């Protein structure tokens, strides 16, 4: 079963450089081009290089000449990019991906892709949220139906991890993306459960930030 | 490079209806051994791209059938027999023809549902926040259609823009609608220093605007 796992996210500082892996498995690792794609959030895809890991063969887009360089690890089965001489600008997704298209062939088989990498490059320090309750006062649907909230502010970098009741809590919940003002972030997420639920039972708001080593649980109480 | 160019850059399809998007090259996609080499992705919200389409009509497997490709040379087009709801998302047209790769700029397909309201929820600062001398009121705006929705925060009847933040999610496969947070923050003392707050929407869906409010009091 084709599987690309790339590695996790990473805060880089400008004018470093990171290494990125898309450890593969499920087929003949040698045989198949991997290429390498980078998403900026502005709903925008950009060719950045392939590698035949069979022979190390590779090819660059020239925007990325010198500022990429592709690497294949044939024992370990992973196929890896550096990026260089890092700016804020090139803070994005980057995806690893077994494209499919079989040059001798000139025919394309399935196309499987990695998870994607988000690189912050930045020079900010990483920074704990507070994590607040947010329940009702006036605001609230108050009958039949009853909304609460949680808010997560002042952290850096992203990601976040947020969920209600360890994620036993699904439906009625809306997790909003989180909005940076001034190097940090706020992220805010509600939960609408019945009238009959809370505050008869307990409601929990879980939040997880790894790059700073929190893990909070803040209880909803009236 | 060659430029891809696609359009409309955002359509709003009824469920049930047909769809088509437009790709148009800068050059023509034909190589010299006959091949054309133009591929269809489909991006879902919080998803990797995903191939749909090679060679400008073949569809890869584990793909419906609603979707058909066709074109030559720099004209191009993706049509979608009838859409679903999980049709939502950004759809992309490549070239391979030319090196370097080049894609299109992307076209975002919004389900058009029924107008519905939101349902507007406000909540005061917590102990906690204040107890650290911040103070933020947060409204949320749930569960609403079409997407254009304003929102204004008023401090004892009059209109604050300084310190609001907000964020809208994408349209939710589940039901098409689209839900949004503001959050006003101010310091402990300015909060103390007032009475009431509170949220307008203003929203196509009435002529009068939701409000939602609270008056800090005591107690
Ligand atoms: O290389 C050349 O100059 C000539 N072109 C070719 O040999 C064929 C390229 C075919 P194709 O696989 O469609 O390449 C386009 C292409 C490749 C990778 C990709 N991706 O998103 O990973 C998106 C698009």
């Amino acid at each position: 079963e084709v599987k690309l796992q790339e590695s996790g996210a990473e805060l880089v500082r400008p004018g470093a450089s990171v290494k990125l892996s898309c450890k593969t498995s499920g087929y003949i690792f040698t045989s198949y081009w991997i290429h390498w794609v980078k998403q900026r959030a502005a709903a925008g895809l950009e060719w950045i290089a392939r590698i035949y890991p069979g022979t190390g063969s590779s090819y660059y887009n020239v925007k990325f000449k010198g500022k990429a360089t592709l690497t294949a690890d044939k024992s370990s089965s992973t196929a890896y990019m550096q990026l260089s001489s890092l700016k804020s600008d090139d803070s994005a997704v980057y995806f690893c991906v077994r494209w499919g298209f079989i040059p001798v062939r000139e025919d394309y088989v399935l196309d499987y892709w990695g998870q994607g990498t988000l690189v912050t490059v930045s020079s900010a320090k990483t920074t704990a949220p507070s994590v607040y309750p947010l329940a009702p006062v006036c605001g609230d649907t108050t009958g039949s139906s009853v909304t609460l909230g949680c808010l997560v502010k002042g952290y850096f970098p992203e990601p976040v991890t947020l969920t209600w009741n360890s994620g036993s809590l699904s439906s009625g919940v809306h997790t909003f993306p989180a909005v940076l003002q001034s190097d940090l972030y706020t992220l805010s997420s509600s939960v609408t459960v019945t009238s009959s639920t809370w505050p008869s039972q307990s409601i929990t708001c879980n939040v997880a930030h790894p790059a700073s080593s929190t893990k909070v649980d803040k209880k909803i109480e009236p | 490079d060659i430029v891809m160019t696609q359009s409309p850059l955002t359509l709003s399809v009824t469920i049930g209806q047909p769809a088509s998007i437009s790709c148009k090259s800068s050059q023509s996609l034909l190589y010299s051994n006959g091949k054309t080499y133009l591929s269809w992705l489909l991006q879902r919200p919080g998803q990797s791209p995903k191939r749909l389409i090679y060679l400008v009509s073949k569809l890869d497997s584990g793909v419906p059938d609603r979707f058909t490709g066709s074109g030559s040379g720099t004209d191009f087009t993706l049509k979608i027999s009838r859409v679903e709801a999980a049709d939502l998302g950004l759809y992309y047209c490549v070239q391979g023809t030319h090196f370097p790769y080049t894609f299109g700029g992307g076209t975002k397909l919004e389900i058009l549902r029924a107008d519905a309201a939101p349902t507007v929820s406000i909540f005061p600062p917590s102990s906690e926040q204040l107890t650290s001398g911040g103070a933020s009121v947060v409204c949320f705006l749930n569960n609403f259609y079409p997407k254009d929705i304003n929102v204004k925060w008023k401090i004892d009847g009059s209109e604050r823009q300084n310190g609001v933040l907000n964020s809208w999610t994408d349209q939710d496969s589940k039901d098409s609608t689209y839900s949004m947070s503001s959050t006003l923050t101010l310091t402990k003392d300015e909060y103390e220093r007032h009475n009431s707050y509170t949220c307008e929407a203003t929203h196509k869906t009435s002529t009068s605007p939701i409000v939602k409010s609270f008056n800090r009091n005591e107690c």
